[PDB]
Parts: structure tokens; sequence; C-alpha cells
């Protein structure tokens, strides 16, 4: 490998991010064993050789806010809320404000997962592309279950991380 | 939304297992129509977690008990009996934070097992598990009664004590290593029992098994037990900046001082009463870390929290603490579980 990084999924469960980790993975959890899981996605961005290792964790619903200890060592985070699910949405601006004053330094993009249902959905799209525009971060609607969209978001926060990498340098 | 453990779980215990040393072999269960495969396939890894073709016949007779993480990140527990010579195990897997009635129960299953008394031993296990979780005989750790803290206490020295207490209060991705899985548990559910009020609020791993070693390389916070025929091919991958305590030497690796950012006044209390004779019977300890907890963090009082009130303070070794506190997941579970209740 060339270049390493490292991801977070953050988000409510039941927002589908293990249907995302499926996505991301090049293979095929343990998130129900030791309340944790990473899955390894390999890339080349320009003839270079990437490996993005993505991090998650149970029960992160019952986090008001969570800290900045959280993001330690960390490249890059996937917040992903469910459109169909209004308290998703809420709890994902009080961590993106608590990234934006603590972590600015992390790449973040704003994620609305299971855009399947219309009859379901409840936070439309003007208000989540509202809010990322005044964090100054870009917004993705997936669906994990059809695979709309998902390609697009991970190539993104892919590229995102990379060049802050090469920006630093 | 603060506690790990579940407030009523379905049953005072889901699953008891025999297990012996391709995967380890389950010989026994009850129920036998136990239907998560996921668990029938994780459990038994979790029994003898260590380099069984290496260090099966170093292993003495004891008790640890194993934590599995659900999806609410409660807590079961794996409460295990592994024989001397590490071939065979015996466990009970909980919601129920038993360590002392079920350390005593895998005793008596062992017993009725080598007296061959089947009725009574399917007699026990059915009553005990259609029994409706029993909330009454039908408070803070003490020494020798609970397990944990006895076994922590006296496996680990006392300056040692005060550097994962301040080690976790940095919220520190930390790896404790025994030759001992008893003590090894211990050592990580005694460890955090001493935050109380506050509870640990991220990984959280007892024992890990060899098959999911590259979980340490994990960038967030972390409490993790590794059994020490295991630490060598833990620290031959690529890890993030980590502390570690190996008990069977008290030898403590740690890039940071973090020790050094907690009030001298509070350490020296603490210290100076964990080192006296009577603090090691009774209460004495889980009450001397009760006590620093609340002169670390007592100042709180003060329905909404103000950080910066709670900041300020004179001494600048403290206000320092204090502006690294307010960061902290489990003091933010804690304040967070207290405005709930407050209304």
């Amino acid at each position: 490998y060339d270049h390493l990084f490292k991801l977070l999924i953050i988000g409510d469960s039941g927002v589908g991010k293990s249907s995302l980790l499926l996505r991301f993975a090049d293979n095929t959890s343990y998130i129900t064993t030791i309340g944790v899981d990473f899955k390894i996605r390999t890339v080349e961005i320009n003839g270079e050789k990437v490996k993005l290792q993505i991090w998650d964790t149970a029960g992160q619903e019952r986090f008001r806010t969570i800290t900045s200890t959280y993001y330690r060592g960390t490249h890059g985070v996937i917040v992903v809320y469910d459109v169909t699910s209004a308290e998703s949405f809420v709890n994902v601006k009080r961590w993106l404000h608590e990234i934006n004053q603590n972590c600015d330094d992390v790449c973040r993009i704003l994620v609305g997962n299971k855009n399947d249902d219309p009859e379901r959905k409840v936070v439309e799209t003007e208000d989540a592309y509202k809010f990322a525009g005044q964090m100054g971060i870009q917004l993705f609607e997936t669906s994990a279950k059809e695979n709309v969209n998902v390609e697009e978001m991970f190539n993104c926060i892919t590229e995102l991380v990379l060049r802050a990498k090469k920006d630093n340098l | 939304m603060d506690c790990r453990t579940k407030a009523n779980p379905d049953r005072t215990f889901d699953l008891v297992l025999k297990v012996k040393c391709e995967d380890p072999v389950v010989l026994w269960k009850f129920p036998e129509d136990f239907g998560d495969q996921e668990i029938l396939q994780s459990v038994p890894k979790f029994c003898f977690p260590f380099d069984v073709e290496r260090v099966s016949q170093n292993q003495v007779g004891q008790h640890f008990t194993f934590v599995l993480t659900d999806i609410e990140s409660k807590q079961r527990f794996g409460f295990c009996r592994l024989t001397s010579g590490g071939t065979i195990c015996l466990c009970i897997l909980s919601y129920l934070p038993w360590f002392e009635v079920y350390y005593k129960l895998l005793n008596t299953l062992a017993d009725y097992l080598a007296k061959e008394l089947e009725n009574d031993l399917n007699e026990t296990l059915r009553s005990l598990y259609n029994h409706p979780v029993p909330k009454a005989n039908t408070g803070l750790p003490t020494i020798p009664e609970s397990r944990n803290l006895t076994e922590y206490f006296v496996a680990v020295d006392v300056n040692n004590m005060l550097q994962l207490y301040a080690s976790m209060l940095h919220e520190r991705r930390i790896v404790i290593i025994s030759s001992k899985l008893s003590t090894l548990t211990a050592c990580i559910h005694g460890s955090a029992a001493l935050l109380y009020p506050m509870y640990w609020q991220h990984i959280y791993i007892p024992v890990l098994p060899p098959h999911l070693l590259d979980y340490c390389c994990a960038p967030m916070p972390y409490l993790i037990g590794i059994h020490s025929s295991l630490i060598e091919r833990v620290k031959n991958k690529s890890l993030e900046d980590v502390v570690m305590l190996n008990v069977d030497t008290n030898t403590l690796e740690s890039p940071f001082s973090d020790l050094n950012n907690l009030p001298s006044d509070v350490v020296s209390a603490l210290k100076n009463k964990l080192k006296k004779q009577s603090t090691a019977t009774g209460d004495g300890v889980a009450r001397a870390f009760l006590r620093a907890q609340a002169a670390l963090f007592g100042s709180y009082r003060d329905i909404t929290f103000c950080e910066e009130s709670f900041v300020k303070h004179r001494s600048s070794v403290m206000k320092q603490f204090l502006e690294t506190a307010i960061n902290l997941q489990l003091f933010k579970q804690f304040i967070d579980g207290r405005l709930a209740k407050l209304n």
C-alpha cells in the first residue's frame, strides 16, 4: 500500500450503518459481539494505492453528543442519519457542531441513508443541504439497500482525506 | 443512557455451555434449543481467549468473566470456570452482573456433572431459567467479598491503580495484560467500577480472543484485556498511541503523563488511603476512589449545566483538568443522565 487512512462512521443504530459498511468493504460484523466493527476498502486514486479502514461502535444513539476524545487519530468521518427519522437528524446536527468546534481538522461528510421509501421520508433535502451548507460540508443522500449514490459518497470522503494529507505535506 | 447494564433483562441467564478445545467444541448446552447461532459461534472462542497450542498446560484452574457488547452497548457477562490445563471451560451467559453467585453456581454445576447428576442439573437450570429475574435477596464493592475489586487490588500496585485511573480520566486507549484470565478480567471490571458514579462509555472488552486482535488498532478510546500469550502478536501490529499495563510484572507504559495532570492533593489523599492497612478491608478502597471522584468532578453541582462556570477554578492544575474533563464521554453521559432525571 501507498497510503492508509482511518475513518469513523457515526450515527443512530437503525440508520443502516452496517449495510453501508457492507458496501464499503472489499470482502464480506462484530458490532453485536464486541460493540465495535471495522471494514477495509482498497482504492486507486490517480495511480496511488490507498487502504481505508472504517470503524463503527454500538449504541451511538445514546450519545446526545459524541465528544472530541472519540475522534483522535481519525482522518475522516461519515456522519449518517436516516431520512425517515427526524430524531436521527437532530442528533447528527449536535455531533457536527461538536466536530466543528472541537475537531475542525477532521474531514466529515453528512449522509442521509434510506432514501428509498418516499412515503416514509421526513427530513427534506433542502433542510439537510442548508445545514450542510452552513457547516461548509458536502451532503449525500443514499440508499444502502438499492445501492444508490453510495459509491459517490465513499469516493468523496476518500478524496477529501487524500487531499488534506497532500495539502498538509 | 449512563450505565452499560441492561436494566430488566428477559432472563436470569440466557445460555449455559460446557466447551472443550479447528474451533472449540460445545459438548453440552442449556437451553438445548438455544437459537442464536452468532452467540453459539462466538462464545466458545471467548471461553479460550489465549494461544491454546502454546500455553494450555500453564493454565491454572480459575474463574473469569468476558463481556460481549450488544447493539445498545449493553454488557452480556460471560461467567466462566476454566479447568487447570485449560482444555475444558464451563460458561454462563447473563445480562446480570452476578459474579459471586455465578462463580458459585459454576462450581455447583461442575460438581453435578462430575457426580453424574443430570436431573438435578436440568432441574436447577430450568428453575432458575424460568424464574422471573429476582430484584431482592429471595452498594459499594467491598474486599474480599467482591471478587473483581479484590483481585484487582491484590494484583496491581497502588501506583498503577493511580495510573490506570488517570488514563481512564483522559479516555485513553488502554490494554491490560496478564497471564491469568481471572486477574485480567478482574482488573478490567474492577478498574472500570472505580469510576462510579461514572461508567466507561467506549470499547469495553475484558478479554479479547485471538481472532479479534486487530481491534487493538481501533482509533477510538478503549479498555481491552489481552492474555500474555498474545501480547507479542498485538505489539507487532501498527497501533495508535496506547497505554499498556502488564500485570504479570506491574510494568506500565504510556507516552502520556496523565497522572501528572490530576491535582496533587487529590492524588496524595487517594494514595495515602490506599496504602493504609485498614482500607484493605470492607468498602475502604471503593470509598477512597468515590472520594477522589467527588473532589475531581464534585464542583459540577451548579435545569442546565454551565460549562464555563464548572471550568473556572482558581488553581491552574485543576482548571486545566476541568477543561479536559468536559471532553470526556464518561463525564458527558453522567451529566446528561443527571440533567434528564432532575426532571
